[PDB]
């Protein structure tokens, strides 16, 4: 329950660059005033309004004593989707007068929740009682997984859920009842490789690009209400999700000249399986590999030599020369690598004394992953 | 920021005969970003006046560089890639091992 | 030089001095008046002399822009005697701007002082409407002027004093002349048409235009499309130029004529017309007649209701294949076209593909029920049910009264009967009630399908 | 085969007073053939490829006064960029652009990027009409760049010039661009801990690189355990590959690797021999 996050407003400093300044957010509780705040630019301080319920909802659950989430406001004017396969959604040359006014795109982002809101403030701050902006949620989009691991081969779902209020207008209502058509966009863009994996616009069914590598999308309105708010669904769903696949994942609802957008980072993992043999054919000790296979990703990976001591001793950092070997690349993406030692001339007797490799990679525990030469 | 750690070859550019000449690479790449410390190395020396190639770019937005000398490969000799970059807790060796 | 800047403080007082004036209605952050902003300062500097320029602010000045209805930016309203006087929908182009308003700068009804004048305003490519009269004294006349005003946008009027002319075109110094334009004359019908109702009216002469001024089969371009679209209309797309092709262009329409001629004279109710595939190749898309674009004539029936039939023989120079398509339609024999895929070669089960052109072959066969289920590629609601739904169609490979069936509702049109909100939209049509077919709203789950199917099933159901 | 120009653009800021080193360098195919570098005394664009001496005066002229005018760009952005994610030294901005060509030789793709700090700032999708663009900064110059038409320019740009160039480029430089270097293949043995030996394919000396090795048993694709190292640069403008497999000793002869190349009229197909 934050009830108030503090915000940086980024505004286009006189082209010359992009600077941020203090605000806040302060979502309405309803009874009780707000609290001044004479640190803040009126203008920047900000009592949001949210008929669908869809932005306050997303933070009475969040985790009382988490970490305050990132957030970033900008003010921006609205454009229509420049899009082929969106091009349905506003079919007139013209633009609607219920935009008219300010808008400002906010953007909350945290490890358990990523969130779009595109907010309509007033042109001038409340100056009694508080000085205070008020403000009012038209379209909120958000993911409750932001940063979502999958395991090499399993599938991915990516969580996405958008709220709709249709803003007031000068007259004229459309008086057309039913939630209104929207568009929904799925994209990949991750190191200089980008694809449309998705595209629909549910309440108008003309022909969109192809859907790739087997996605899907729960791509509807959750009721028919004649009046709203509405709430929806985008959720992704991505079968047997390989190494090519990871990256940065853009869904974008898209309603008439309103663009909703969330991101999120699909990480894909397969933890590292470790042995350890004698290099040369039983083999100045046998020169040790230590063969760690089918992991991915390849980065992360570290080997630790280690001469575990027998009854009475313990474990030391073993001695001799070590190194590693090229990556070698399997057929699901995954690589293999092996590790080196070349121990030293044994100058003593080491009852029990076994050599050992330990290794560390984000897909395992802390602790890692060992083995000792296979006494066969 | 996406940070990567240099993928790291090491191999003769023909198939090593012993006693006949050769050139020892060492292909680095897939790093980012582009500041970056390699050496070959001959039986734990760092071998001087290795000639390496200009910066490079992918269309990942990565970098490589190939590190080459000329040499004869011995029987006892044994040669190496050391490099070093921000995403390395320590320096990275491989060996030249002239079946890979 | 300059736009004028009206605001809700001088719109009422600045809108009468002129005698029209074009009006933008816009807001700043539209950017479809970001473009036309140069557009209309290039034209209001050509027009100075002419026609005033004014731009409303909206968010400023938000009464006098709600006053004249305005729901989104630019709108552009003419003006003439502080009054609404329709929108321009014309290209947001200081060359259309200026283009438009000079026509709409001059008088109603053009007074021909001379007969070499009357000859040169009836050369026009398009119609003329020429009102016939002793002087201007007449109610006939002030009526004649009143009609002219109300109807300028869509025809072209004239009137006229000269004894010759009023003499050789009426018989009481009161009459009004249709003349149809001349390079589409032909044997099917008169160069011009009198309006013969006694008392002259401007609702009367309104209904006399409308009724006459086309004949049985006009060209359709671009200016007059609005008024010949709306009801059972027939066009046959060819390459009908008149300053290039002028006897090919004559031929096609003579043949359509011929043909259509036959069936009216029957009682048959159609109209018809001829247009440019060049033109108007957009057009083709609704019906498929985009590859189909050559000398030969390609034709398409539209009804007032919106169902699209297309002739698929090839034009034949005689008019046969024109006659028997036009049969065809008035039997009531023509399958109507539809957006649709390529219907499959073999179609076995256990569910049955159904594309829109086997539709109603497949969901329309009555005495044998269907379980019709409206899918998206994308959908994943679609895809869970997809194993299910297949499935289901095994446990029912046996009983041919009930079929399951799929279509993909965003490849192929989904019939008036039929209604798809969202995915996945699933309807099921009883024996005999396939006219009100009602729809699914049940647990996606096998188990609740049977289970439907052991109710709504008129006949008893086969599970297997 | 394909074909593609790509321009990699390359600004790195360094800690203190001093200036940003900019590099900017062209490729055909993974050849490169012009570079420009702000540090070497006198910053010029040179010819990298002996096939771009051909070219005048003139042309070096005009494309070392477009290097200087992106140096600008680069120097003013990286500042900026420094501004809105608050950093102190050393950080690095990325542009890259060109266009793809399918055989026929025609517009396959087009490319218009941009990266800071390793990570994709915005891009001109495959449409050449709209942008992607990850966080706030980039949406806010996305918006700015869509009410310019940026991607207008880049589109006529791209589609336009960018082939242009790259039809005189190839056949200006086919002699080595259009040659199609074999690989010579062969295959080793290695005894490999008991009763196990590693079969591994080797395919040498080949121009392009795009190359697939295939190992099989009894004519049967061995996907799971097959290891491969990626296509290395032999340093004589050819390419290494190899890929290896393990079998037990006795059983080797029932294993072979196939290898596929532009080079080759069908593709090759190889056993371990004593
Ligand atoms: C958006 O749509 C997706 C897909 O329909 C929703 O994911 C689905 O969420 C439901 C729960 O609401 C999952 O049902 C599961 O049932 C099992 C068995 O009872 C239970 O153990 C689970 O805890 C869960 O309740 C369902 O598996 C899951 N995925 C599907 C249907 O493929 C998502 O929740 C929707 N987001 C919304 C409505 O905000």
């Amino acid at each position: 329950g934050p009830a108030v996050i503090e915000c940086w407003f980024v505004e286009d400093a006189s082209g010359k660059g992009l600077a941020k300044r203090p605000g806040a957010l302060l979502l309405r509780q309803g009874p009780g005033e707000p609290p001044p705040r004479p640190d803040l630019d009126p203008e920047l301080y900000l009592s949001v309004h949210d008929p669908a319920g869809a932005l306050q909802a997303a933070f009475r659950r969040y985790p009382r004593g988490a970490p305050a989430p990132h957030c970033e406001m900008s003010r921006f004017v609205p454009l229509p989707a420049s899009a082929k396969w969106a091009s349905g959604l506003t079919p007139a040359q013209n633009c609607p007068r219920a935009l008219d006014g300010a808008w400002l795109m906010v953007s909350i982002s945290s490890p358990v929740l990523s969130l779009s809101s595109l907010l309509r403030p007033q042109p001038e701050p409340q100056q009694e009682p508080v000085l205070i902006t008020m403000a009012t949620v038209v379209l909120t989009v958000l993911t409750h997984t932001p940063a979502p691991r999958v395991r090499l081969g399993q599938d991915a779902l990516l969580d996405l859920s958008f709220a709709y209020m249709p803003p007031t207008s000068e007259a004229a209502s459309s008086l057309a009842p039913g939630p209104p058509p929207f568009g929904l966009e799925w994209r990949r863009q991750h190191l200089g490789k980008g694809h449309l994996l998705l595209a629909a616009t549910p309440g108008l069914n003309g022909q969109m690009p192809a859907a790739q590598e087997g996605a899907v999308a729960f791509a509807a309105w959750d009721d028919d209400e004649p009046w709203g708010p509405w709430t929806g669904n985008g959720t992704f769903w991505l079968p047997r999700v390989q190494p090519f696949q990871e990256g940065t994942y853009l869904a974008t609802i898209h309603l008439p000249y309103l663009q909703g957008q969330v991101t999120l980072e699909l990480a894909v993992y397969k933890p590292p399986k470790v042995s350890l043999m004698p290099a040369t054919l039983a083999r100045a000790p046998p020169e040790l590999l230590c063969l760690v296979s089918h992991f991915y990703p390849s980065g992360g990976l570290e080997v630790e030599w280690e001469l575990r001591g027998g009854p009475g001793g313990r474990s030391q950092k073993a001695e001799g020369q070590r190194w590693l070997s090229a990556l070698r690349h399997h057929s699901d993406g995954s690589v293999s690598l092996s590790g080196h030692l070349q121990p030293p001339p044994v100058t003593t007797e080491q009852h029990g004394a076994r050599y050992a490799c330990r290794i560390h990679h984000p897909s395992l525990p802390a602790s890692g992953r060992s083995a000792e030469v296979t006494l066969e | 920021m996406i940070q990567r750690t240099p993928k790291i070859q090491v191999y003769s550019r023909h198939p090593a005969e012993n006693g006949k000449s050769n050139f020892l690479n060492c292909y680095v790449s897939g790093f980012h970003p582009s500041d970056i410390e390699v050496d070959l190395l001959k039986n734990g020396e760092r071998i001087e006046k290795v000639e390496h190639s200009d910066l490079s770019f992918s269309k990942d937005w990565s970098f490589y560089l190939l590190y080459y000398t000329e040499f004869t490969p011995t029987e006892k000799d044994e040669y190496a890639c050391r490099v070093n970059h921000v995403t390395l807790s320590q320096p990275k060796i491989v060996k030249w091992d002239r079946d890979m | 030089s300059d736009v004028l800047e009206l605001t809700d403080d001088n719109f009422e007082s600045r809108i009468s001095d002129t005698g029209l004036m074009l009006v933008e209605f816009f807001a700043p952050w539209c950017g479809h008046a970001k473009r036309l902003a140069p557009e209309y300062e290039a034209a209001a500097t050509r027009l100075k002399g002419i026609v005033p320029l004014a731009k409303v602010d909206c968010t400023a000045n938000t009464n006098t822009c709600n006053k004249y209805g305005v729901s989104g930016y630019p709108t552009l309203k003419i003006f003439r005697d502080g009054e609404e006087a329709g929108a321009y929908d014309g290209p947001r182009t200081a060359d259309g701007i200026v283009s438009h308003l000079k026509k709409q700068a001059g008088p109603a009804s053009v007074p021909l002082r001379t007969e070499e004048e009357f000859k040169k305003f009836i050369s026009d490519k398009d119609a003329s409407i020429v009102g016939f009269f002793d002087d201007s004294f007449s109610e006939a006349h002030s009526e004649f002027l009143k009609a002219a005003s109300n109807l300028r946008d869509n025809y072209r009027f004239a009137h006229t004093n000269v004894e010759s002319l009023v003499n050789e075109y009426d018989d009481n110094g009161e009459g009004i002349i249709l003349f149809r334009p001349s390079h589409l004359t032909n044997k099917f019908e008169d160069k011009t048409v009198a309006y013969t109702e006694q008392k002259m009216t401007s609702g009367k002469i309104k209904k006399f235009i409308q009724e006459n001024i086309f004949g049985i089969c006009p060209h359709m371009t671009e200016d007059n499309k609005d008024l010949i679209q709306g009801k059972d209309l027939l066009i046959a797309y060819y390459d009908v130029d008149y300053e290039k092709n002028a006897k090919g262009s004559n031929y096609w329409r003579n043949r359509v004529m011929m043909v259509a001629k036959k069936f009216l004279d029957a009682g048959h109710k159609l109209n018809f017309a001829v247009a440019s595939r060049k033109t108007f190749s957009h057009e083709l898309s609704d019906f498929g007649l985009e590859s189909t674009a050559g000398e030969i004539p390609v034709v398409a029936i539209r009804t007032a209701k919106g169902e699209k039939f297309v002739m698929q023989e090839e034009f034949s120079r005689d008019g046969k294949a024109l006659e028997r398509f036009l049969q065809d339609y008035f039997d009531g024999n023509l399958k109507r076209y539809l957006k649709s895929e390529p219907i499959p070669e073999s179609n076995d089960g256990p569910v049955k593909v159904v594309v829109a052109e086997n539709f109603d072959e497949i969901v329309n066969n009555e005495n044998k029920d269907v379980l019709i289920e409206f899918y998206a590629p994308w959908c994943g609601h679609c895809k869970n049910l997809e194993p299910k739904y297949k499935e289901l169609g095994e446990k029912l490979s046996k009983d041919p009264n009930i079929v399951i069936a799929k279509m993909d509702a965003t490849a192929n049109d989904v019939p008036s009967p039929y209604e798809v909100r969202g995915f996945p939209t699933i309807y099921f049509s009883p024996a005999n009630k396939k006219l009100n077919p009602k729809k699914y709203e049940g647990g996606r789950e096998l188990s609740d399908f049977i289970s439907y199917l052991q109710r709504e099933a008129t006949n008893p159901p086969v599970i297997q | 085969g394909p074909h593609s120009m790509r321009y990699f653009e390359t600004a790195v800021s360094r800690p203190g007073l001093e200036e940003p080193r900019y590099i900017s360098v062209g490729y055909v195919d993974n050849k490169e053939f012009v570079r420009f570098d702000s540090d070497a005394e006198n910053p010029r664009y040179e010819p990298r490829a002996p096939w771009m001496e051909q070219e005048g005066p003139e042309y070096w002229e005009r494309e070392t006064q477009k290097a200087k005018g992106q140096e600008q760009w680069f120097r003013v952005s990286l500042r900026n960029l420094l501004g809105y994610y608050n950093q102190s030294g050393s950080h690095t901005l990325q542009q890259m652009s060109g266009c793809d060509l399918g055989s026929d030789w025609r517009l396959l793709r087009g490319y218009l990027q941009f990266a800071y700090e390793g990570r994709d700032y915005i891009a001109l999708n495959e449409d050449l009409k709209t942008w992607t663009a990850a966080d706030m900064a980039a949406q806010i110059t996305r918006r700015k760049w869509e009410q310019s038409g940026a991607a207008e320019h880049y589109k006529a740009y791209l589609e336009g010039e960018c082939v242009e160039w790259l039809h005189r480029y190839l056949k200006n430089g086919n002699a080595t661009l259009l040659r199609t270097d074999s690989p010579k293949a062969h295959v080793t043995h290695h005894p490999r801990s008991k009763g196990e030996v590693t079969l591994r394919c080797w395919a040498l000396g080949f121009y392009p690189a795009d190359i697939t090795l295939t190992w099989q048993l009894n004519g049967e694709e061995l996907t799971q355990d097959m290891e491969l190292v990626e296509t290395r640069p032999a340093g004589d403008g050819t390419f290494q590959k190899w890929a290896s497999v393990v079998v037990p000793l006795g059983k080797e002869q029932n294993y072979t690797c196939r290898v596929y190349h532009e080079g080759l009229p069908e593709p090759l197909t190889l056993r371990w021999e004593p």
